[PDB]
């Protein structure tokens, strides 16, 4: 290595601080593209109703019931 | 509507009984004995100090300028006070819709107190010695803001009541460990002498001292808790009151042990070495609610 | 008693009649800590309490600190009492007679102006707002966002990087 | 209406307040803040009563605007200081 | 009441004046820099305010890329500070 | 300066193009206060006591100016409350719009700050920045076309040429000329807008094109007339041709092309019956002329101004458009009369 | 303008407490058709002038529910309610066990 | 606009746009009326085709006619002072 | 309203159609420590 | 010793412990059932508003 081994134990120390600028907020950036765990937030996000739900009119549709507990909608039970 | 009444004048007396634990705690860091000349063990002083520098001492004006110096005094106790209206002791005196924006915005408000009372004298050399002291006070409160802004970010909104349900079995000094390190020297900026040291003398620290009081209960919420009870409040504020003290002391052993930063040195504790730091955690306190679900 | 809005903003007013009126940048400066504190009260009154405590972090919790820097910088030490000062006893004498004088005529509600607008009750509709929302509302619940106005996040970094850099070079 | 007759007073008020002088060049840049505060509020009154949600983050963005002119001409101020004594109207080189 | 609890703390503030004085009976322009960095840092402060607040509805996705992007340039404003900042 | 020069360069060229690419009211103030924050820089450069008092009483006009902008903005929320750039719909915001972006240019009766503001400029580099600045308020203009009153614009172009064709009588500084002719070709600009908004985009094309041929030219120093007076026989002959091509160009002369605004600016009003206005507009414009009458004597004549010192080693400055563009400023009255329908 | 008559809005309502109905959401599985086909009328029929006639069932529909709960299940439900108030704002935290005793006496009904 | 943003989105401008979470504005239904009226060039160069549709608009947002009117009603409210006056509530 | 020239009829709004929230400005003149009450939800919030 | 430092930690165990307790036994007097609700947002506000117009008339909190 030139710069690899190099410049690294030189930076732990001469401020040994700005390595912790640098990786701790480096970490902030690349983390969240790799980790396979970002969809499950995403889906309790939308599906909290802050507003009132709207009753749709339906004539001949599918994936529509009741307001009774029952095998329709998206409602997410994504771990209870 | 007594309760104000009753968050003023035992406030007052816990700003007046702070003086000798102030002498009695740095006594015994120094080997010495705190005060008991004056009363059993020496618990007759503050009210002591109170007939001393109000009735018999007197002020010799250096130029009063008519509106000044007395209006500074008002902008210090009285801005120290209403700091203690919206904290969450169990339940708070009219629970703000924000509560920590009150809370960060009348403590940068308070540092009129120390620019006003720079204008009060005629002297040159006062003014650039209270504007270094009113530099010191500037720039630690963007780390008060960010440091805020990063515990927040974790868990609850701008409430203090959400405050205490977060910490339901887990304290929030774990989860943000290198911030619960970093809060602790930023709330040392109010003159505390600690990091650097710069109408009468008497009531001025009387609102300095209640901040260093406001800063150790606000430590006391946003780090410690335990639990709430809602069905016995007594329970809460005798395990509050040991909390809200340790971190008193604290205070009292900063002051104690650590001399003075040299005031350009603790301008380079800043900016070069605190905020490369706050801002990297700002940066990694963004992702972890977004990495693993935690939004509320 | 009844009104709540009407009586902060007379004092509002009374703050700028404080710099229509030159009384020694000192003085001038505490103007902006009067109606400003005000001028919360007046935002707060409708709603919305971040918006309305963004004067107090902002303005109060930086401008007019910053400003109190610069009064110590230039024009320092002793500002002159305004009573002995020529003009400006005289501005501030003829600001207050262009206010004072008008409430007299807002009384009995209705009022002639320069404009064609009208002056009324304001106090029955002084909020103009019947229930509206419920959670999270009152418009100022979810009042900034990063989401939709993406364009305008970048362009606020771009000017307070210039400042940094400006400012510098200046000095 | 009501509150709105006093509010645009206030701006015209100030309005006047900036572009009369007595020879003190801080007074005028103070006012410029006071002028920022009374657009400031003119604005949220028109946002908060109409429900508009959307535009409840445009003064937020004025108000960062309105401390970008106010810092970056204060400091223009401070090289007036710098060259000449202290800083007035009446002490100018331009023809 | 709001204003209830504040004029309580200011009257009484002031009432400890009136004892205070009735009862007794017998330059530097590298320091200016600190205020401009302040003032400029409390906008992007003001701007990341909402935070703890906006991100419960609005898509993350979204967010994340201009939420990190302010202290980026909050960062980067101080990265030119670095090069030739002052002795204080 | 390195870099950093070019950064705040290009954020003016970013800046414009919020004002020129844009739908809301509040972008467009951002737009302008982006520009604020970036000519002062500029504007100081070689640390100077003139750079200092001009960058003070350049911002003073212009933060005032915004602010005078904003509230014809917050007066659009009060009234219709709709935030799309199209019309002002109130006879009051319409009089604060049309003042608040005559502070931004040249126009009559805030035109005081021009000369004073282009003297305390240190660079001809920094001379550009006021010439393409004006392109900003101009871009406004012709969006809110309709809906203006016509007795505070035309007042406001008629009065302009009148100071302008005798504010530089009394002026032999070369920066106090051009500031204004700024004042004299703000007038032909704002006078056609009611009368069809085109047009006024291409003397915009005529106007910045020819004012940056001056001051490109203007490389080898020179900031009065008796110090562009020592040009003709101890510095080049050609470049004294040269110059002629454009100081004729900019009074209203049929051979060169900078007849090809008053071309279309008579053209245009006279369409719709209106030939009193027109008739003013054009013997106002002599004493426009006539500044570049007395300027073009330092030129063509001897003058007397050898100096004992002679230059050797020819000149190398930046040079960067003052090739091309002299070229289109000096003949494009033959070449292009139908790029009326190619730029509007 | 021409609005409703005086005698338009349905007798006996608003007999419950504030957190009385916010203490049972069962309310929202049983006797929901009405309270839907008032929602319904809402988002079709913007103005409050014709969707009143729905109003006034769903208002009769609210009664039939409360009333089952007053004549069966009274003290496990009065205890929860006692239960719901006695708490601050949390409105469903430290009132869990509570709730154990609560649908278990609902359950022997339908 | 002097140049169009063709290709991409940054407006958000108009009233009664896309609302942040579900959130309505206060003159919603008028602009509903306001815009479907002047989407094309007829009523924009001449503004008299949708005269009738701009002063309910206006009416909203100001809220001056029934100022005016508010103000008829307390005023004559006061003229029934020391004379035929009847209070229900 | 009985000697004056008003009808109270038809409404301020010449559109008579959509009708809008209308008594969220009025909400009845008479008893102003109702009207205080009812438009308090920022001021003193209990 | 502890005997000199420790009374001067309990009467902070006196005057800091007021503002916890004051706060908490006043709710005795102001309410029958120790609680006073804070509005937060406009639903929580209208729930209120609807219990001053059941039963008591002038009192915010009471039962059924």
């Amino acid at each position: 290595a030139e710069r690899v081994a190099a410049f690294l134990k030189n930076v732990w120390a001469k401020e040994p601080v700005l390595v912790a600028s640098f990786a701790i907020a480096g970490l902030a950036v690349i983390l969240p593209t790799l980790s396979p765990y970002t969809k499950y937030s995403l889906m309790i996000n939308x599906x909290x109703x802050x507003x009132x739900x709207x009753x749709x009119x339906x004539x001949x549709x599918x994936x529509x019931x009741x307001x009774x507990x029952x095998x329709x909608x998206x409602x997410x039970x994504x771990x209870x | 509507m007594i309760n104000i009444l009753m968050l003023i004048i035992p406030i007052l007396l816990a700003v007046a009984f702070l003086t000798l634990v102030e002498r009695k705690v740095l006594g015994y860091m120094q080997l010495r004995k705190g005060p008991n000349v004056v009363g059993p063990y020496g618990l007759l002083q503050p009210i002591a100090d109170a007939i001393k520098l109000f009735i018999k001492e007197p002020l010799r004006p250096a130029t009063s300028s008519a509106s000044m110096f007395i209006l500074a005094p008002i902008m210090a106790l009285g801005l120290a006070l209403t700091m203690w209206i919206p904290l969450p002791m169990p339940y708070p005196l009219i629970n703000m819709n924000l509560g920590v924006l009150f809370m960060l915005a009348m403590s940068s408000l308070a540092v009129y107190s120390i620019l006003w009372s720079g204008w009060a004298s005629n002297s040159k050399y006062a003014l650039i010695g209270a504007l270094r002291a009113v530099a010191q006070t500037i720039s630690y409160e963007v780390t008060l803001a960010i440091i805020l802004l990063s515990v927040l970010l974790m868990s609850g909104s701008f409430t203090l009541s959400t405050l205490i349900t977060t910490q339901e079995q887990m304290w929030l000094i774990l989860p943000a460990w290198p911030l619960a390190m970093m809060w602790f020297i930023s709330t040392l900026a109010e003159t505390n002498r600690a990091p650097f040291d710069l109408g009468p003398f008497a009531l001025f620290f009387m609102a300095e001292y209640a901040n260093i009081i406001m800063m150790n209960i606000f430590t006391a919420i946003l780090f410690l808790g335990t639990s709430h009870n809602p069905h016995m409040p007594e329970l809460y504020t005798i395990n509050f009151t040991i909390k809200s003290l340790l971190l008193t002391m604290s205070f009292l052993w900063i002051r104690a042990s650590y001399p003075r930063f040299r005031y350009d040195q603790l301008m380079h504790l800043l900016w070069k070495n605190f905020l490369p730091l706050t801002l990297a955690l700002c940066m990694w306190h963004v992702s972890l609610p977004i990495l693993t679900s935690g939004i509320p | 008693m009844l009104y709540i809005v009407f009586i902060l903003s007379v004092i509002f007013v009374m703050g700028f009649v404080g710099f229509s009126s030159k009384p020694s940048p000192i003085y001038g400066g505490l103007g902006l800590i009067v109606s400003g504190g005000v001028g919360c009260g007046i935002v707060l009154n409708f709603g919305g309490s971040f918006l309305g405590l963004m004067v107090f972090l902002i303005y109060l919790g930086g401008m007019m600190v910053v400003f109190g820097y610069t009064t110590a910088m230039a024009t320092e030490q002793y500002p002159e009492i305004w009573l002995s000062n020529k003009a400006v006893l005289g501005a501030f004498v003829t600001g207050l007679l262009m206010e004072f004088f008008m409430v007299y005529y807002v009384l009995k509600d209705k009022e002639v102006e320069v404009v064609f607008e009208f002056n009324g009750l304001g106090d029955w509709v002084i909020y103009d707002t019947g229930d509206s929302g419920f959670f999270s509302e009152e418009a100022m619940g979810i009042a900034a966002l990063y989401s939709y106005g993406t364009w305008l996040v970048i362009v606020t970094g771009w000017s307070l990087l210039i400042g940094v850099v400006v400012i510098m070079e200046i000095t | 209406s009501m509150v709105y007759m006093n509010i645009m007073m206030a701006f015209t008020v100030s309005l006047v307040g900036l572009l009369m002088y007595r020879s003190h060049l801080m007074s005028s840049l103070l006012c410029l803040e006071g002028m920022m505060l009374s657009l400031f509020v003119m604005a949220a009154l028109t946002i908060l009563n109409s429900h508009f949600t959307l535009a409840s983050m445009m003064p937020i963005i004025l108000l960062v605007f309105a401390a970008c002119e106010a810092a970056l001409g204060l400091s223009l101020l401070v090289m007036v200081s710098n060259t000449y004594g202290t800083d007035y109207v009446q002490n100018l080189n331009l023809l | 009441n709001l204003m209830l609890a504040l004029l309580t703390n200011f009257t009484l503030a002031t009432l400890l004046v009136i004892i205070a004085f009735w009862l007794p009976q017998l330059f530097s322009m590298k320091f200016f820099l600190v205020a401009i960095t302040f003032l400029l840092f409390d906008l992007e402060i003001a701007l990341l305010l909402p935070l703890p607040w906006a991100s419960q509805t609005a898509n993350l996705n979204t967010m994340l890329t201009m939420a990190l992007f302010l202290i980026i340039l909050l960062a980067v404003s101080l990265a030119y500070e670095w090069t030739q900042k002052g002795l204080e | 300066n390195p870099i950093i020069f070019i950064i705040i360069l290009l954020t003016i060229m970013l800046g414009t193009i919020i004002v020129m690419i844009s739908s809301h009211w509040l972008l467009v103030w951002i737009g302008f206060e982006m520009n604020m924050l970036a000519i002062i820089p500029i504007m100081m450069k070689n640390h100077n006591p003139r750079a200092t008092e001009a960058s003070t009483k350049y911002f003073l006009t212009q933060s005032t100016a915004s602010m005078l902008l904003m509230m014809a903005v917050i007066i659009n929320l009060m009234f219709s409350g709709q935030w799309t750039v199209m019309k002002l719909f109130n006879p009051m915001a319409s009089m604060l719009m049309t003042m608040a972006l005559a502070m931004k240019l040249g126009m009559a009766p805030f035109h005081f700050w021009v000369p004073e503001v282009t003297q305390g400029i240190p660079l001809s580099s920094g001379l550009i920045l006021l010439t393409w600045q004006k392109l900003a308020p101009m871009s406004v203009l012709y969006q809110i076309f309709p809906s203006i009153n016509l007795n505070l614009i035309l007042t406001l172009s008629v009065l302009s040429i009148l100071i302008g064709g005798w504010g530089g009588l009394n002026q032999t500084q070369l920066r106090k000329i051009m500031a204004y002719s700024s004042i004299a070709h703000m007038g032909w600009m704002t006078a056609v807008l009611p009368y069809n908004p085109t047009m006024t985009l291409l003397n915009l094309i005529i106007y910045i094109i020819m004012t940056s041929t001056m001051f490109t030219m203007f490389m080898a120093n020179s900031t009065t007339t008796t110090l562009s007076l020592s040009h003709t026989w101890n510095k080049t002959p050609i470049m004294t041709v040269l110059i002629l091509a454009t100081l004729l160009s900019m009074g209203g002369l049929p051979p060169l092309s900078g007849f090809m605004p008053k071309w279309m600016i008579i053209q245009e009003m006279t369409k719709n019956n209106s030939i009193i206005l027109p008739t003013f507009m054009a013997i106002t414009a002599l004493l426009n002329l006539y500044f570049y009458m007395r300027l073009t004597y330092s030129t063509t004549l001897t003058m007397f101004p050898s100096t004992n010192n002679m230059k050797m080693k020819w000149q190398f400055p930046l040079m960067k458009k003052m090739t091309f563009l002299p070229t289109m400023v000096v003949l494009s009255t033959m070449m292009l009369p139908l790029t009326p329908m190619l730029s509007v | 303008e021409l609005p409703s008559l005086e005698d338009l809005k349905v007798q006996e309502v608003k007999v419950s407490s504030s957190v009385l109905k916010a203490a049972a959401h069962h309310y929202g599985a049983q006797c929901d058709k009405p309270n839907k086909e008032f929602m319904l009328c809402r988002w079709e029929e913007k103005d409050p002038r014709r969707c009143l006639e729905e109003g006034k069932l769903v208002n009769q529909c609210a009664l039939e529910f409360f009333r089952q709960i007053k004549r069966h299940c009274a003290e496990p439900f009065t205890e929860y309610w006692t239960c719901i108030d006695y708490s601050g704002l949390q409105l469903f935290r430290r009132c869990r066990k509570q709730q154990a005793q609560f649908d278990e006496c609902v359950l022997d009904k339908l | 606009q002097k140049r169009l943003g063709v290709d991409l989105d940054r407006w958000m401008t108009i009233q009664s746009a896309e609302q942040p979470h579900g959130i309505p504005s206060r003159c919603h239904a008028f602009e509903k009326e306001w815009i479907e009226c002047a989407h094309g060039i007829g009523s924009i160069r001449a503004e008299k085709e949708c005269k009738i549709e701009f002063e309910d608009f206006r009416e909203c947002l100001l809220r001056q006619k029934t100022m005016k009117r508010l103000h008829a009603i307390r005023r004559q409210r006061e003229k029934l002072i020391k004379e035929g006056k009847y209070t229900p509530p | 309203v009985m000697k004056x020239x008003x009808x109270x009829x038809x409404x301020x709004x010449x559109x008579x159609x959509x009708x809008x929230x209308x008594x969220x400005x009025x909400x009845x003149x008479x008893x102003x420590x109702x009207x205080x009450x009812x438009x308090x939800x920022x001021x003193x919030x209990x | 010793m502890w005997f000199e430092v420790l009374p001067g930690i309990a009467v902070m165990g006196v005057c800091l412990f007021i503002p916890g307790m004051a706060t908490a036994r006043i709710h005795r007097f102001s309410n029958g059932g120790k609680e006073k609700r804070v509005a937060h947002y406009p639903y929580q506000w209208y729930l209120m508003e609807r219990d001053r117009r059941v039963s008591g008339v002038n009192r915010s909190y009471v039962s059924k």
